[PDB]
């Protein structure tokens, strides 16, 4: 939770076949204001996610 | 007063001492982790850091690096203790003796 200098067309592109264009939905290397970070880790094998 | 069965609020208790926990948002930015780097630059290319959005303290820091002196300026010492800054920019470099 941060506040992000969020692009005009907002996209992502998947790390296991890499695609043409590049993940662009923030130009932003200034570390903004950012209220709430934090990492957590889920299974590779499940066929839902709620 | 007549004869009689009365309640009164006697004091029994008082609470003694506060327990406080609270899980942190942001994580702990580990200056210490970077002022005992091994590589230390000299003063022509001293390096800095921005180590922002993060938790830290002073009492872990200052006892996990070997230091000597800790003067300040336009600050009081305490008051890093209590506030909430924005960013700090910690720039190293080796001394050289006799400058
Ligand atoms: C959460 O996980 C991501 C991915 O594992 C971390 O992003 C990496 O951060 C390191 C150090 O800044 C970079 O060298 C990698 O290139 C990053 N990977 C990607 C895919 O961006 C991120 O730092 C983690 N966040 C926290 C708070 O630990
Ligand atoms: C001390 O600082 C240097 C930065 O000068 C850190 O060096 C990095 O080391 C990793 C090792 O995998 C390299 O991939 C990076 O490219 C290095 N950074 C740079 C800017 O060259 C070094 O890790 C620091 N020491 C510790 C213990 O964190
Ligand atoms: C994606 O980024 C790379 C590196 O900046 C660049 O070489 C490449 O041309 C970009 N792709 C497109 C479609 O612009
Ligand atoms: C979730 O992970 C566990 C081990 O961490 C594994 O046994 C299980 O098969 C995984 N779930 C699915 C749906 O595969």
């Amino acid at each position: 939770a941060c506040q992000y200098t969020m692009c005009e067309y907002p996209h992502t592109v998947c790390k296991s076949k890499g695609s043409i264009r590049n993940e662009s939905w923030h130009i932003d290397s200034s570390e903004p204001l950012c209220l709430f970070k934090k990492n957590f880790t889920y299974n590779v094998s499940a066929d839902w996610l709620y | 007063p007549n004869t009689g069965v009365y309640d009164l609020s006697g004091f029994t208790v008082k609470p003694v001492a506060t327990v406080y926990r609270r899980i942190p948002n942001l994580p702990d930015c580990d200056i210490d982790n970077w002022l005992n780097n091994v590589s230390v630059p000299s003063p022509l290319n001293w390096e800095r850091r921005i180590f922002s959005n993060c938790n830290f303290n002073l009492s872990t820091l200052l006892r996990l690096v070997h230091v000597d002196s800790f003067s300040c300026n336009n600050l009081d010492k305490s008051k890093i203790f209590g506030s909430c800054f924005n960013s700090i920019t910690v720039d190293k470099f080796a001394i050289p003796n006799r400058r």
